[PDB]
């Protein structure tokens, strides 16, 4: 659901 | 000047790119440019059925998908994921950049 992946 | 590489697709925005590679096998990708945008490409890839999509950034003198591993040019970047998995940055992305879009 984010549009751009999260970076963790 | 990039137009030459088989995975850059150019000004390509995300409805086109998810239209073109959700066809695609899984490891298809392609780099596009966000002209308006602070960071001004993204990587799209097919991957399980889904295409994902990665900010590139430029800041200071480098250009990254994470600060944790910066590179001095979008090309560098590009062949270090060509051959290294993605999920050393991203768990849940375990491919490399495997297939240009037009190849």
């Amino acid at each position: 659901p984010p549009c751009y992946m999260d970076v963790i | 000047d990039y137009t030459a590489y088989p995975w850059f697709a150019g000004n390509m925005e995300r409805q086109q790119t998810d239209n073109l590679l959700k066809s695609h096998a899984s490891g298809t990708y392609l780099i596009r440019e966000r002209p308006a945008e602070a960071e001004r490409f993204a990587i799209s890839i097919k991957f399980n059925d889904e295409v994902k999509h990665i900010k590139v950034v430029e800041k200071d003198n480098w250009i990254h998908i994470t600060e944790a591993k910066k590179f001095d040019s979008l090309l560098e970047l590009v062949e270090y994921y060509q051959c290294h998995s993605l999920k050393e940055s991203f768990k849940q992305l375990d491919t490399t950049l495997k297939y240009p879009y037009k190849s």
